């Protein structure tokens, strides 16, 4: 298939593992009586993992010879596969948040430099600043993108550099 | 003024003797991305290109989608036509994708050089005589000549007036087609059935019913 | 000095220069005077042909019920799509179009250009005169010698009874999309039984 | 000033007088600038001369009875061989196609230099029509009118055969036969909500 492996659908490793983790919370499950708050978790634990077993067999993923889910990085192959949502769209969504906090934090930096006293307003939080500033860039790239074609993302070489060469 | 939201501080930027000579401005900008103007510019640019291709879709979806309920033109669902057309088509749908790519690139090109440069696309023996009505009409997005053959765009007292009704029935249209997506994907049958069936029990069948829309409920 | 509401407040831009200003617009929509002149000659238009329809509807039926017997013999107006005529709808459409667009954009470049479609353009001795009027032609549009009187008395009831005549047809597809019968029927069966035949009494099944 | 196109409106400021076939028709305001006035006067004339030669032969064809102008072509694709006037044509289609692109690509490269040219003179007039320069103007108004409508009867030669895949004279004959029972709105494909 994809490097020498199977879906896990007819996966034989992964119907035994299933057969194993229920058999160990069942063997818990034994000794207590039947109205009792252990065995209520313990019948929530069963049904949340039967539940995880068949979740991870629908979404159509992958297993080795130890009848786990593999995982595919690859563009290409993922997309061509239908296995973009195990790195793919991850990786832009965790880029979209990652860059927005960012891009918060820095217009924070700038919106504060500009008082009388920069030190304080970053020990103590101007909060409805911080509030509004934390609504203002849900759409960052474009203000990024923006901030790039414009040349005012970068400064220029009046940054300190080490003296001497 | 008009503002979206009465009593809510419209935003400097969309406060300016070139802000507000835009097609209807309604000083909606909670999240501050036009404070350049080049870059408020260019979104226009997008703005009324969506306005214009979205119009064009959801007509597309709705006029054989409303006629088909009356006796002729048996036009199968949006979400199906692809597969039938291509059936009854005579080439493979990558070749297709190929030509299209193709011939809107070309125009696509053409119009972003005029972006770039207002007065671009008419300079002599560019092109091989359209070159005379390839100027722009002094308003980026709104270009003259072979476009608008009436001639409805002479006159200068309805000119915002058509401004305003096209950029009003762009968003408009806009909002209908996530609409059509969003009825695909949560009830399961066209958008015209959709209006039957709401119509026909109004305080059963909404999105509080159909179980995906919100499930917390 | 006729009103809408005797005593209300009528809008400023209305003063009488329309046949039939009543000074009824409570959703302000002809405040440009453009809109102003497209709409008054949208509503001449509408009141034409929703006079020759109500016409047209009326007559077959008010000589259906005394009984010639030309093929129209009642059949309905809304079946006049199902009758063996001499030529398929299609042909009809096509010549119905074409002499349409002749007529209709010739019309359109008199209001345009008012005092400029006056002149036959193939016998070009033939010319209407030069009382133009966008939307009140002249001429051989008047052949019998009228408008002699007082014509905006005239325009006055042209426009009541185009009124009057658009909310008939309005009335006749209600009608018929309800009661799913001929107008004239229902006129018959609600003078029959004046109390127990109307609106809400029928809208209750 | 041949006419008016609509009467009562004003001519279009571009267009000059004395040029034939000078009715003011340009709504899209295309021939506003000088040079491409000029190279789509070159273009209409041509244009023309070629429809009229076009449509003439579809006529002739079937005038005479050998087919119609779409089979033709067809002893090329399906083998046979090609006619004229009741005989026989010895070439092959690569054989006509080598001629055709040499003859053409001379023909019109010869043309294509003498800048833009549209009435030439002395061996392009070889009977003696247009000597004076005085009717030769209504010899070209003549011409670009005549051209006009045979590039008009050629578009109709195309989507009528596009539709009903008859032949013009075919066309004709049948539409006299039965006037309102066929022609473009029994087409079933013309207008499609019939
Ligand atoms: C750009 C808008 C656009 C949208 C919303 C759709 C919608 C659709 N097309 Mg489609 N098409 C679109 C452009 C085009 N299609 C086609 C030709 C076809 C064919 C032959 C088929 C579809 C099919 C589909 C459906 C499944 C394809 C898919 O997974 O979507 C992913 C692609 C997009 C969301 C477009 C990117 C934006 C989906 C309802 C299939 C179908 O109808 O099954 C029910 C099918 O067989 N389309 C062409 C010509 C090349 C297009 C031109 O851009
Ligand atoms: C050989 C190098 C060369 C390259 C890479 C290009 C590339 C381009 N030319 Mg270009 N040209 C080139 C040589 C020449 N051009 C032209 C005359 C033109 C004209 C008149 C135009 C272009 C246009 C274009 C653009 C089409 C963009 C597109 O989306 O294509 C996608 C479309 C296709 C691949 C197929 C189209 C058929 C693109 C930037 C167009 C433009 O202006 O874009 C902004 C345009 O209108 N070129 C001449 C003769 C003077 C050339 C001689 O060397
Ligand atoms: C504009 C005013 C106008 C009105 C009120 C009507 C009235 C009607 N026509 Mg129509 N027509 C009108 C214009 C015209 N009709 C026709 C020729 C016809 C025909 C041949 C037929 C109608 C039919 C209809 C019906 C369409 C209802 C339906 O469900 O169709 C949906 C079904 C189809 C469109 C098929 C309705 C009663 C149909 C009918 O009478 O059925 C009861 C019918 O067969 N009309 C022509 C000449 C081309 C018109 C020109 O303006
Ligand atoms: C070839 C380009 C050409 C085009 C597109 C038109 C188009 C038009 N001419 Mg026109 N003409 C044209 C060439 C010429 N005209 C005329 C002489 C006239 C006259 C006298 C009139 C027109 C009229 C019209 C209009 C008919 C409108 C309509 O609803 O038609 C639908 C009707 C039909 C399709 C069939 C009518 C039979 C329309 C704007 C009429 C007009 O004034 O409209 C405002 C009119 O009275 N034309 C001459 C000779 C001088 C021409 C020579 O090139
Ligand atoms: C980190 C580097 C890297 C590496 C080692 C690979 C490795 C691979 N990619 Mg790949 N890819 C990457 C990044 C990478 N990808 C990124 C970032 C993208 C998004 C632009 C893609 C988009 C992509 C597509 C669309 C396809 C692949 C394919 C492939 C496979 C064969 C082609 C190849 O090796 O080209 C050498 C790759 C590099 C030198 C790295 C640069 C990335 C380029 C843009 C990808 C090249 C694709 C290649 C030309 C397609 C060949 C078709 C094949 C049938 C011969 C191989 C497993 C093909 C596949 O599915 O194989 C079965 C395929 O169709 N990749
Ligand atoms: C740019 C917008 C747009 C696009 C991309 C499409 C796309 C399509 N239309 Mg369509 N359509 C549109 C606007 C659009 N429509 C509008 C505005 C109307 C109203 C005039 C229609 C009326 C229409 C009809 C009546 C039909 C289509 C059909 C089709 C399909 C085949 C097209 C074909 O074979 O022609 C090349 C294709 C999916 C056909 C279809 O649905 O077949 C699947 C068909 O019969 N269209
Ligand atoms: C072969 C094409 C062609 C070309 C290049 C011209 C060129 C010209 N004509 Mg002309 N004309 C033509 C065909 C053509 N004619 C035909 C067929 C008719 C009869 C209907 C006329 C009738 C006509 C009149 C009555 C007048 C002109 C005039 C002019 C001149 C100024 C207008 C202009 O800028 O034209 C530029 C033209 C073009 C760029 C045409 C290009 C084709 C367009 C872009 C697409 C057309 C698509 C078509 C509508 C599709 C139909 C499909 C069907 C299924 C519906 C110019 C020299 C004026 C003049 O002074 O005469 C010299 C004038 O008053 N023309
Ligand atoms: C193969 C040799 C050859 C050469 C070198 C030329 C050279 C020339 N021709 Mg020419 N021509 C030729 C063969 C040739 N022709 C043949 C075989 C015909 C048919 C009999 C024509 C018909 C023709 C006409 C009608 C015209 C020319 C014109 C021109 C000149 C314009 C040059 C240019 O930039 O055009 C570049 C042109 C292209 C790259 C192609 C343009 C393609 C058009 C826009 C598409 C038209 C629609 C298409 C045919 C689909 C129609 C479908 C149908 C079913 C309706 C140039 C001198 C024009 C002229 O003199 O104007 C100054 C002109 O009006 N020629
Ligand atoms: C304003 C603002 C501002 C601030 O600052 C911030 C914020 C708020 C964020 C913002 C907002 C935004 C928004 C909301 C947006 C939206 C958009 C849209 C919806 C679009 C669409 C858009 C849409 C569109 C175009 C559409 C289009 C369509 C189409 C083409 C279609 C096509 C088709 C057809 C015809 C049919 C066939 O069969 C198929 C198909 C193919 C399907
Ligand atoms: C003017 C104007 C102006 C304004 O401003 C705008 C507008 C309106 C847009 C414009 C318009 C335009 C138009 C309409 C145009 C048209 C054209 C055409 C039709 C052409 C054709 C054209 C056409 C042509 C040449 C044609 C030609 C033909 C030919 C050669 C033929 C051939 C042949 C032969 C031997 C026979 C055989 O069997 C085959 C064949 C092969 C078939």
């Amino acid at each position: 298939d994809i490097a020498g492996l199977t879906p896990c659908s007819e996966s034989k490793a992964y119907a035994k593992l299933e057969k194993k983790e229920l058999k160990t919370l069942e063997k818990r499950l034994k000794q207590y009586e039947a109205d009792s708050a252990p065995a209520v978790a313990l019948k929530a634990t069963m049904e949340r993992t039967k539940a995880r077993f068949a979740n991870y067999a629908k979404a159509g993923l992958l297993c080795g010879n130890d009848g786990l889910p593999h995982l595919i990085a690859d563009p290409g192959l993922a997309l061509k596969y239908g296995h973009a949502g195990e790195v793919f769209i991850p990786t832009f969504g965790f880029l979209y948040v990652a860059g927005y906090i960012g891009y918060v934090g820095r217009q924070y930096l700038i919106a504060v430099k500009g008082e009388a006293k920069p030190t304080d307003k970053e020990i103590i939080i101007d909060v409805p600043l911080a509030t509004k500033l934390a609504w203002q860039g849900a759409g960052w790239p474009l203000a990024a993108v923006q901030e790039l074609q414009r040349g005012t993302l970068l400064e220029k070489e009046e940054n300190i550099t080490v003296s001497p060469r | 003024r008009q503002s979206w939201l009465p009593g809510s501080q419209i935003p400097a930027h969309l406060d300016t003797p070139a802000a507000q000579a835009l097609a209807g401005n309604f000083g909606f900008d909670p999240l501050g991305l036009g404070k350049d103007p080049v870059a408020l510019r260019w979104y226009q640019q997008a703005e009324l290109i969506h306005c214009r291709t979205a119009m064009a879709g959801v007509a597309g979806i709705l006029i054989p989608g409303l006629l088909t309920k009356a006796g002729a033109l048996n036009v199968p669902e949006w979400y199906d036509a692809g597969k039938v057309a291509i059936e009854n088509s005579f080439a493979p749908w990558g070749s297709l994708l190929a030509v299209q790519l193709f011939l809107c690139g070309f125009v696509e090109a053409k119009r972003w050089q005029d972006i770039r440069k207002p007065g671009s696309q008419g300079e002599p023996g560019s092109f091989l005589g359209f070159e005379a009505s390839l100027k722009g009409t002094s308003e980026l997005g709104y270009p003259g000549g072979p476009f608008d053959p009436l001639g409805l765009s002479k006159e200068a007292d309805k000119w915002a007036d058509w401004k305003l009704k096209e950029v009003k029935n762009g968003r408009l249209a806009m909002l209908a087609f996530l609409g059509f997506v969003a009825q695909k994907y949560a009830t399961g049958a066209g958008p015209v059935d959709n209006l039957a069936a709401h119509l026909k029990d109004p305080w059963h069948v909404n999105y509080a019913t159909n179980g995906v829309s919100l499930p917390f409920l | 000095l006729p009103s809408w509401m005797p005593g209300a407040d009528l809008p400023g831009y209305l003063n009488g220069t329309l046949p039939g200003d009543f000074g009824f617009d409570p959703l302000y929509l002809g405040q440009d005077p453009v809109k102003l002149k497209w709409y008054a000659q949208a509503e001449l238009m509408n009141a034409r042909f929703a006079m020759l329809a109500v016409a047209g509807i009326l007559v077959p039926e008010l000589l259906s019920n005394i009984g010639f017997s030309w093929p129209g013999a009642g059949v309905a107006w809304y079946d006049a799509g199902k009758f063996e005529y001499f030529a398929p709808a299609s042909s009809l459409f096509g010549v119905q179009m074409l002499l349409f667009a002749w007529v209709e954009i010739r019309r359109y470049q008199d209001f345009v250009k008012p005092g400029s479609a006056n002149q036959d353009p193939i016998f070009t001795n033939n010319k209407l005169p030069d009382g133009n009027e966008p939307g009140y032609p002249g001429g051989i549009f008047d052949p019998f010698g009228w408008s002699k009187g007082d014509i905006k008395s005239l325009k006055l009831k042209e426009i009541k009874n185009g009124r009057l005549a658009m909310l008939a047809f309005a009335g006749f597809i209600g009608q018929a999309y309800t009661t799913g019968t001929t107008p004239l029927k229902n006129l018959s069966t609600h003078l029959a039984d004046p109390w127990s035949t109307t609106v809400w009494q029928n809208d209750l099944a | 000033k041949a006419g008016n196109w609509l009467p009562g409106s004003d001519a279009p400021a571009w267009l000059p007088d004395d040029l034939p076939g000078n009715y003011g028709f340009d709504p899209l305001s295309l021939g506003k600038e000088p040079a491409s006035l000029k190279r789509f006067t070159e273009s209409e004339v041509i244009h023309g001369r070629w429809a009229m030669l076009g449509v003439a032969g579809s006529l002739a064809v079937e005038l005479l009875g050998y087919g119609n102008w779409y089979d033709a072509p067809l002893w090329a694709v399906n083998g046979g061989k090609a006619t004229w006037f009741g005989i026989e044509v010895p070439f092959d289609l690569n054989a006509l196609l080598a001629f055709e692109f040499v003859a053409m690509a001379a023909a019109e490269g010869q043309r294509g230099d003498a800048g833009g040219v549209v009435y030439p003179g002395g061996a392009f007039d070889p009977l003696g029509f247009a000597k004076d320069s005085s009717k030769s103007g209504e010899l070209k108004l003549k011409e670009i009118k005549n051209g006009r409508l045979a590039m008009v009867a050629f578009l109709g030669f195309v989507a009528q055969h596009a539709a009903t895949g008859k032949g013009p004279i075919a066309a004709l004959g049948e539409h006299l036969a039965n006037p309102w029972g066929a022609n473009f709105a029994t087409n079933g494909i013309s207008v499609p909500f019939f």
